[PDB]
């Protein structure tokens, strides 16, 4: 087509819905981790995740306002995903680094799990 | 804006 | 902090959000413009809109799953206008501004004003 | 990915 583009636009919606999800604005579903406790968005969980993506497309789980994770999944590492999934930045330290790639595998977040890998292998 |  | 930040993330949503759209996945509201329909995600038409950010943060209105523009607007100038939130891409052209800007301005979309006034000036 |  004859488009022009906003380079800035993607990255300001993004900051718009992490300011929805810091005042709780529109959140519809909880995401428990450990009896730690998460709201976040559907769409949001879905555009960054795979594990999400499937969850929300299931025609059962799409209605659920309530998602329990597998109870070896760090709060932790969810939290900091969680923000990453809401800002593109990933909190990714020595002390988190094994709790943030065992979360990123399961959620299906490859990017992150890719940066994890090669941040392990230049510490070896 | 620019040219995509 | 001492985060790192992956460039594309926020193109990508942007991208995953415009696919549930296209399959109608997880679509909240009808935005209904002359008796012509349009589906979309409230969190996405807030992070782009001034208007709908008023819409669906008022406490009634949050609920609806039906909105009615006002009757001067233009369908395919709404239509251009809910294509560029879902992707950056603005479809501007001499035969359709005028309805662009004037839906941008109702919508309260600044960038969008920004760039159809400049346009508009360099063709006078 | 950046250091931001
Ligand atoms: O690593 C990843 C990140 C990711 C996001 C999603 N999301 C979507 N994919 C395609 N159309 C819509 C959506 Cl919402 C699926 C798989 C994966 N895998
Ligand atoms: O031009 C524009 C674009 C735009 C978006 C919004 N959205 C939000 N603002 C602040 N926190 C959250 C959200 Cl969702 C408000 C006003 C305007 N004005
Ligand atoms: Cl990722
Ligand atoms: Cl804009």
């Amino acid at each position: 087509d004859s488009c022009i583009q906003f380079t800035r636009h993607a990255s300001d919606v993004l900051l718009n819905l992490n300011r929805l999800r810091s005042r709780d604005i529109l959140t519809d579903v909880v995401i428990v981790v450990s009896r730690e406790q998460f709201r976040a968005h559907k769409t949001v969980l879905m555009a960054c995740s795979g594990l999400f993506y499937s969850i929300f497309t299931d025609q059962l789980k799409c209605n659920l306002s309530v998602i329990n994770l597998d109870p070896e999944i760090n709060p932790e590492g969810f939290c900091i995903l969680l923000d990453f999934m809401y800002t593109s930045r990933l909190n990714l330290r020595e002390g988190n680094i094994m709790a943030v790639m065992a979360t990123a595998m399961y959620l299906q977040m490859e990017h992150v799990v890719d940066t994890c890998r090669k941040f392990i292998k230049a510490s070896e | 804006w620019v040219i995509p």
